[PDB]
DNA sequence: TCGGATGTATATATCTGACACGTGCCTGGAGACTAGGGAGTAATCCCCTTGGCGGTTAAAACGCGGGGGACAGCGCGTACGTGCGTTTAAGCGGTGCTAGAGCTGTCTACGACCAATTGAGCGGCCTCGGCACCGGGATTCTCGA
DNA sequence: TCGAGAATCCCGGTGCCGAGGCCGCTCAATTGGTCGTAGACAGCTCTAGCACCGCTTAAACGCACGTACGCGCTGTCCCCCGCGTTTTAACCGCCAAGGGGATTACTCCCTAGTCTCCAGGCACGTGTCAGATATATACATCCGA
């Protein structure tokens, strides 16, 4: 699999930038944002899979994601 | 058919004390449950490190009080200390 | 004869369950007598403050039921609650309405 | 014939998307992205649905906060348009790179 | 008669103070500052000496890191001179104000 | 009072160690405000640990515990 | 006559005389190394305790310590720390 | 500055499905009562904090001249918005299957616990060399001719 | 383009205090044996995760067109840098008093533990009203002549 970083399209980054409060956007922000998102998701997925392997399972539950994010320094209410 | 304990009915009672004519959905109740567990674990861990620093083996109300003063900001900390002291006084006088 | 401790201390949160969770979760070797009473009083006060701020926003948007948007607005408009819940993401909450002034015409 | 002056639809989309609370990314492409970049850690994993919803909530919140700090950097440089060196300055002052 | 062009002594003082490891604040005025702004919390405290040395180490390290991030903001605005709005931008992106 | 004892050449030396070429003239008042806020937030927690331990002397371990609560972790003093 | 103070000075001195046979160490650097050993001990021990609480166990085994090292150290440093620990346990049993 | 024209609150109706209420049961909290060990209280003692004096000199404070950088205005071209018609794949519902998460029942191997030695590790005390300081001469980068 | 000259840098000589090693004595780690229970393993169940298929339409895509914004260029003035002179308080060494920080000893009352009993809270099953989704429409804001 080579795609699916292209699946984050370019009205979606625009909508995230306008919820952020941005009026006028360049044309390199798109690839820069895709790189940022891929790095963040890799760091979270790695710790979630570590908790899942230690629990001796094969499914990634919601609590493993919550515990991974809590280790990152980013608490998340509403899924526990 | 297995039990799972939460704080739903108690949050519902406090809501019916402050606003007697409103309700709460399930997602907001889940958020309030997470908030109560978060603050509980934070205060309890701080009290435990106080008891370990002072070479003692007992978590008491004075450790809980100093953990509250270290954890919460100013006016919120003063009102929390007042509420906890009033509850401990009414518990010992009604022994 | 069986009265609860919560009715003795005049509270709404349980005191027996807070004492069980202190004795069970490896915090210290002994746990005193006024510790769960003090901690249940503190947790009740914080819960009452959050819900008092949330119900007013549910009135202001003309609703009779609290949602995570109302919890988000109640937390982020207050000052000291925004310092307590500083790095915390509330699910399905959104942001506050902020626009910078040099962007306006 | 009728056209708005450029900036007007941008401002009212800012108001429209700061008023609502929803997911701003399509969720089948995001699910494919999660499964692909999880495939390089353990073969044949099996996600739930609330796990993917939690990951999408967390990712959306992270990107919105990064764009707010990027906008403040671009205003500090006496511009309006956001450029990628603003993103680099924000992520290096914050303590990420 | 002999004078250096302005900037030269600044650059060699940068090299000279990045080479050494010492305290860059006088310590009797810092001790008086600590005792004064501790007097409004508890009357008649009694500090040790290593407590004041630890506070001086921590304060010096904090100010040096703040000046590095301030310098990056001022370079981003295409200047050389550091102004206080650079300090404000650094402390607001970082998460302190 | 004593915040003026953090003089003009001392802030300049800290800026030179930070790597700063040229400095304006309002940085001094801005920097005195920043340093005062930092020291208030640390000395408050150090005095709270001292009051809980039933002492009248502020030791170095109290400063280390307060700085560790802030998220800063000084090595070298106990 | 004073009250004893347990430390890690003599063990750091043993490791230094294995790795650099003609090198000394001052007092402040030994204090920094003592603080470093205490810090890393408390991080790994706290994370292993939290794993054992998440999975509803009452025992800290070496598998929790391995998972805590893997969560807490970055990259190749974790790759070598796992090897050193496994090798020491294997030499301890036989 | 009025005129038109999009775009947004505002009112009214109708359905659906989640929140609020009611029941049974069952397990976790309350009530007495006993053992013993952590903690409170007094006394001692001696260290380390605080206050004061006096001579030295290094650093802070104050002018002063001038040059280099901040800041404001102007021109240009180009990169990014707004809107239109075409395509594509996301969302919704429905069906089917099966791996795997979850709970029960037996049992054994492993960690807590206790008593007796004994050697490792901490405090204390010499003691010599590594580093700190002073001085002199070589080098080298900067700036006005 | 080169000479003056003002700061770094390398080498040698003196000295002094702090790492480093040796010694004695307590107290914590080791060794051996015993007990009970936490967790490993085997087995059955039943529930969500995965895969596929057809339809509808909302949204992504590519394209013209025009304009507002980024960015370079210029001038001027003002404010910060480098340097020399005067003042001042930090730093070092010294003496002296006494508060309070550790430490030990001696009770005592507060918490863990056990066992019995019972009532509050959790899972499941109804039911109806709060809010989501239509249509019709005042009315507010933007751009142009």
């Amino acid at each position: 699999l080579r795609d699916n970083i292209q699946g984050i399209t370019k009205p979606a980054i625009r909508r995230l930038a306008r919820r952020g409060g941005v009026k006028r956007i360049s044309g390199l922000i798109y690839e820069e944002t895709r790189g940022v998102l891929k790095v963040f998701l890799e760091n979270v997925i790695r710790d979630a899979v570590t908790y899942t392997e230690h629990a001796k399972r094969k499914t990634v539950t919601a609590m493993d994601v919550v515990y991974a994010l809590k280790r990152q320094g980013r608490t998340l209410y509403g899924f526990g | 058919k297995t039990r799972k304990e939460s704080y739903a009915i108690y949050v519902y009672k406090v809501l019916k004390q402050v606003h007697p004519d409103t309700g709460i959905s399930s997602k907001a109740m889940s958020i309030m449950n997470s908030f109560v567990n978060d603050v509980f674990e934070r205060i309890a861990g701080e009290a435990s490190r106080l008891a370990h620093y002072n070479k003692r083996s007992t978590i008491t109300s004075r450790e809980i009080q100093t953990a509250v003063r270290l954890l919460l900001p100013g006016e919120l900390a003063k009102h929390a200390v007042s509420e906890g002291t009033k509850a401990v006084t009414c518990y010992t006088s009604a022994k | 004869k069986a009265k609860t401790r919560s009715s003795r201390a005049g509270l709404q949160f349980p005191v027996g369950r807070v004492h069980r969770l202190l004795r069970k979760g490896n915090y210290a070797e002994r746990v005193g007598a006024g510790a769960p009473v003090y901690l249940a009083a503190v947790l009740e006060y914080l819960t009452a403050e959050i819900l008092e701020l949330a119900g007013n926003a549910a009135r202001d948007n003309k609703k009779t039921r609290i949602i995570p948007r109302h919890l988000q607005l109640a937390v982020r408009n207050d000052e000291e609650l925004n310092k307590l819940l500083g790095r915390v993401t509330i699910a399905q909450g959104g942001v506050l309405p902020n626009i910078q002034s040099v962007l306006l015409p | 014939p009728h056209r708005y002056r450029p900036g007007t639809v941008a401002l009212r989309e800012i108001r429209r998307y700061q008023k609502s609370t929803e997911l701003l990314i399509r969720k089948l492409p995001f699910q494919r992205l999660v499964r692909e970049i999880a495939q390089d850690f353990k073969t044949d994993l099996r996600f739930q649905s609330s796990a993917v919803m939690a990951l999408q909530e967390a990712s959306e919140a992270y990107l919105v906060a990064l764009f707010e700090d990027t906008n403040l950097c671009a205003i500090h440089a006496k511009r309006v348009t956001i450029m990628p060196k603003d993103i680099q300055l924000a992520r290096r002052i914050r303590g990420e790179r």
